């Protein structure tokens, strides 16, 4: 019960890099750059309410 | 920006004064008991305008700030320490030699020795003090004889200085002499500053001319009459101060006769003395400054025993400050440990006395600790609590002594201690007053005065006065059978007879009878 700190600071204290931290809460989305254009790994379920 | 905008925009007005909010939204080291009152004060009472006084006022600890300046290490090595100590001894030597140059220091020490003998081997005292007196009387004659124009005569003077340097004087002696010499020099510059203040300012003589003229003899009137006979505009004013300057010169010449020294060099020797003082003092200051670490490091072990950390390390600093005074570089023993003992002694000899409210001698403190250290084993090497009789049996003291010893322990308790935890209790609030008398008691005492005053009314003059004067009432000082028998002619037995007859009269009245109880 002290002054507030970002709850990601404790994660880094547990030897977690920024990249690892992001890969523990969120779902990733890969994009590919082929044939001089931009593609996307589309997931139909994710497009709910957009 | 951040603090001001967040504070104001949020507090509007936080309804129930949500204290536990913005104190987290503040920088610097948190969990303090300093920044607290600065927030409880602003929010309420003088609202609106107070919130504009806060920002304009915003636009810490003893020990932590002590370590700050101490952070300036400047530590030393064996080479470093010896170097500093070498400068100390160098400064001290130059001072003592400057004291040796002073002939009145020798002759005074001589005069005081004759006092000592007029009432450490007594023969060894007669030995060295004679050696000094011998070199003095031989050096003295070569002064007015002027044989060897202060070349070889000077050799005997400096040899006399060496002889004086052989003496190992006491701290009070050296300080008395040096102080006396500085007081002498005070009178010197008193006369010089008098002549300067009088001639330069009052007589309108420029400082250029005064330094060009006075700097010569400074004693004889050869410069003064030459200043008056110079026929300058500032020479005519000197006539209005002739007696003052003459008086100053005569007094300065008197000093020449007191010291028996050339006035044009007393400044020089006294100068070199002051030089040595600054040097030795300086080096000693660097010493204590350098070994400052040692003080705190060892004082840490003595912490929490009726005296706080700051006080302890301060006593350790003065302990270090005394250590540096008694130490020489020409000594195989290092300073790191020698100083340590003086520091331990310094703070331990302070925690002993200036710790508890009530006084206590050192032997009391040691005996008390010894009792505890012995007691901690009796309950651990057996199984049951330490009985006072057996605990005393394990000690040289009888038992009642130990019992009285435990009556001195503890601060003791303070009055402001909560007890019943009411609203709110305090130990000192239950403490009754006994020095005062009951209003009933005071009333009865007054009624007693009236009773006796009215009872002696129903008596005769040569009986009222008798009872009154014997038992001393309404006349302060009470007298005896003789002092009353003399004032009534008939002595002793006659007055005691009447005294007993008055008592016979008071065998019926009930007033004093009930007043008795």
């Amino acid at each position: 019960r002290r002054r507030k700190l970002p709850a990601t600071i404790i994660l880094r204290a547990l030897n977690y890099t920024t990249e690892q931290i992001l890969d523990l809460f969120f779902e990733k989305v890969i994009f590919e750059i082929r044939d001089n254009k931009l593609q996307m790994e589309l997931v139909p379920e994710r497009l709910r309410g957009e | 920006q951040s603090q001001l905008k967040l504070l104001v925009t949020r507090g509007k007005e936080q309804g129930y004064l949500t204290y536990a909010e913005v104190n987290d939204h503040l920088p610097e080291d948190i969990v303090d008991s300093d920044q607290i009152e600065d927030i409880i004060q602003m929010i309420n009472d003088m609202g609106i305008q107070v919130m504009e006084e806060a920002p304009d006022a915003d636009d810490t600890d003893p020990v932590r700030m002590y370590m700050r300046e101490m952070g300036t290490v400047e530590l030393l090595t064996r080479e470093g320490e010896i170097d500093i100590a070498k400068r100390i001894e160098d400064g001290i030597n130059q001072v003592q030699c400057s004291v040796a140059e002073y002939p009145e220091a020798i002759t005074y020490l001589l005069e005081q020795y004759d006092r000592v003998e007029a009432e450490i081997d007594p023969e060894l005292a007669r030995e060295k003090f004679a050696e000094l007196r011998a070199q003095y009387v031989v050096t003295r004659d070569t002064i007015k004889a002027k044989g060897r124009s202060h070349a070889t005569a000077q050799e005997e003077i400096l040899k006399l200085s060496e002889v004086f340097k052989q003496f190992r004087l006491v701290p009070k002696q050296f300080d008395y002499l040096v102080n006396s010499m500085r007081v002498m020099m005070d009178r010197v510059r008193t006369q010089e500053r008098l002549i300067m203040k009088l001639c330069v300012e009052q007589c309108k003589m420029p400082k250029k001319n005064f330094i060009t003229l006075f700097t010569g003899n400074e004693t004889s009137d050869t410069w003064f009459n030459a200043a008056i006979a110079m026929n300058k505009p500032w020479s005519e004013k000197l006539h209005d101060v002739s007696e003052e300057v003459h008086r100053a010169l005569q007094k300065l010449q008197q000093i020449e006769e007191e010291t028996g020294l050339t006035i044009e060099q007393v400044k020089d020797i006294n100068r070199r003395m002051s030089i040595g003082e600054a040097k030795a003092r300086r080096a000693k200051k660097e010493m204590v400054e350098a070994n400052l670490r040692l003080v705190i490091s060892i004082a840490k072990k003595y912490t929490n025993r009726g005296l706080q950390f700051l006080d302890l390390i301060q006593e350790g600093n003065i302990g270090l400050m005394k250590a540096v005074d008694k130490f020489e570089y020409r000594r195989g023993y290092k300073f790191s440990t020698y100083a340590t003992w003086w520091i331990r002694q310094a703070i331990t000899r302070s925690i002993a006395d200036q710790a508890r409210t009530i006084r206590i001698p050192v032997h009391m403190i040691e005996t008390i600790n010894k009792l505890n250290r012995i007691s901690r084993q009796m309950l651990q090497e057996m199984g049951r609590e330490p009985t006072p009789e057996e605990l005393a049996e394990r000690m040289l003291m009888p038992e009642d002594k130990i019992r009285k010893v435990l009556k001195i322990a503890k601060e003791p308790i303070s009055m402001e201690t909560p007890i019943g935890d009411d609203e709110d209790s305090h130990l000192g609030d239950f403490i009754e007053d006994t020095t005062l008398e009951l209003p009933l008691d005071s009333a009865t005492t007054e009624s007693l005065r009236a009773a006796t005053h009215d009872v002696l009314a129903g008596l005769t003059a040569r009986e009222a006065k008798v009872l009154r004067m014997r038992f001393g009432i309404d006349m302060n000082t009470d007298y005896t059978l003789e002092e009353v028998g003399k004032q009534f002619d008939v002595t002793r037995e006659r007055i005691r007879q009447i005294e007993a007859k008055a008592l016979r009269k008071l065998r019926h009245p009930s007033r004093s009878e009930v007043l008795r109880s």
